[PDB]
């Protein structure tokens, strides 16, 4: 009737994107494998309304004003699941519920903290994306029930400093996105040994000092690997250059290049 | 669209050659190549996904797979690419882009994945080291990827090598932007014939 039903290969997938909708619509096929629910009307919801539908795999709740999201009953399958543009002021516990979850996305919301353990029970975890929040610090072995973890997102927040075993275990991680903060230096091994093909990093007041000489040192091995993030209108580019992480020491000087004059 | 590719099941993915060796005019001519392109395949979202990626010394996304769009739409944006014309159009950042940040994760693995590399220059030999490792690690993702040169300048080395790791990747070299026009025909009863049907 509203929402439309479609058969596509063996899965099937509902859209009912853009339909006035304040609740999850009456009479759905329980045969769901993706329901898509992008920009609606919800104040709160709660994912044990989606049990039923236990072919269910990807969900999109995005942009529909969500400010609470309830973490009731288990969805075995459910792999995907996309909160982006919405008002959650707290980052909901989906450990005990998405065991099989591999795609997060909480973007542009207002998560001004994050809780002990926030993650613990994503084991099948890979991406991570809080891009536009008000994040400032990071709670201490985050990232740690999430070894398969690749992609992680912390850009465009207010983060001033970062936990040194941030990136601990971590073994497939490829991306990087730190940039728009207000990070002045980086943690002694903080990226360890590992090699990670894409690092954002650009954007923020480094302090260069003689902190940050295991930063240069890591930049000039790197420089391969740093990259830039940059949007005009609705095209995104992505472009290296080792010279975008500046020092906050106003020459516009990049780090990579700063001399260390009177550090050990 | 084609009466052989409305069935079919493919994510399409247009990577623009960006540098000075194509003129702004001859540019003109390879977006023209790709409306037309599009205009003939099925895009939807069920279907066939597009993506435009036009890239030189880095890459330029102007159009994702995700996207929600009309096809209208997307052949605007198709058609309203900035010509760059930058001194180095890296063939490898583009690839790297395309491995790691466009096929991450297989989300439709009953279709068929193939990345459409337009190349019409040649990258320096310092950009060159991780080629081989990045057409192997999209054959292992199960990519086909399909090089084609336009003119002298296309870098012929690196067609060679993407065309002697997997018997799928077949490329395509022509003398000339207006060759484009000539075998848009025959391109497409390629890229289709490698996309699974719909029952």
């Amino acid at each position: 009737p509203i929402c439309e039903v479609s058969k596509v290969a063996s899965h099937l997938e509902v859209n009912c994107d853009k339909r006035r909708l304040t609740a999850l619509p009456p009479d759905l096929p329980k045969d769901t494998t993706i329901l898509h629910l992008s920009e609606n009307l919800l104040y709160t919801f709660s994912l044990a309304t989606l049990m039923p539908y236990t072919r269910l795999t990807q969900l999109n709740l995005d942009r529909c004003e969500l400010t609470k999201l309830q973490v009731d009953g288990t969805l075995p399958v459910l792999g995907t699941l996309d909160l982006s543009h919405n008002q959650l002021q707290s980052l909901p516990l989906l450990g005990q519920t998405l065991p099989a979850l591999t795609v997060l996305d909480v973007s542009f919301n207002r998560l001004t903290s994050l809780p002990l353990g926030a993650l613990r029970g994503l084991g099948e975890l890979q991406e991570l994306y809080l891009k536009g929040n008000e994040l400032k610090t990071l709670p201490p072995g985050l990232l740690t029930p999430t070894p398969k973890l690749e992609k992680l997102s912390l850009a465009n927040n207010r983060l001033t400093e970062l936990p040194a075993g941030l990136l601990n275990g971590l073994e497939n991680l490829d991306t990087l996105l730190l940039q728009e903060n207000s990070l002045y230096t980086i943690p002694k091994g903080f990226f360890g040994s590992h090699l990670l093909p894409f690092a954002f990093l650009h954007g923020n007041p480094w302090l260069c000092n003689c902190e940050i000489l295991y930063f240069r040192r890591w930049l000039q091995d790197n420089a391969e690997n740093v990259y830039v993030w940059k949007q005009v209108v609705d095209v995104k580019a992505v472009t290296s250059n080792v010279a975008s992480v500046q020092c906050d020491n106003s020459d516009k000087f990049p780090v990579y290049k700063y001399p260390g004059k009177g550090c050990p | 669209l084609h009466d052989f590719c409305r069935s079919r099941l493919l994510d399409l993915v247009f990577l623009l050659d960006g540098s000075s060796r194509l003129s702004e005019a001859e540019f003109e001519v390879l977006k023209a190549f790709v409306v037309d392109m599009m205009e003939r395949l099925r895009i939807s979202q069920k279907w066939v996904r597009v993506a435009v990626v036009e890239y030189h010394d880095g890459s330029h996304a102007y159009i994702g797979l995700k996207d929600r769009k009309r096809p209208s739409e997307l052949r605007r944006i198709a058609s309203q690419v900035k010509y760059a014309g930058s001194q180095v159009a890296s063939t490898s950042e583009v690839l790297k882009y395309t491995l790691f940040q466009i096929f991450s994760k297989i989300d439709r693995p009953e279709a068929s994945r193939i990345a459409l590399l337009l190349m019409a220059s040649q990258e320096p030999q310092r950009m060159s080291r991780n080629f081989v490792r990045y057409v192997q690690g999209l054959k292992k993702k199960k990519v086909i990827v399909i090089p084609v040169g336009i003119g002298p300048h296309a870098n012929l080395k690196q067609i060679r090598l993407i065309e002697k790791q997997a018997p799928e990747n077949k490329a395509f070299v022509l003398s000339s932007v207006d060759e484009l026009e000539q075998q848009r025909d025959e391109i497409v009863s390629y890229l289709c014939d490698l996309a699974p049907e719909a029952p």
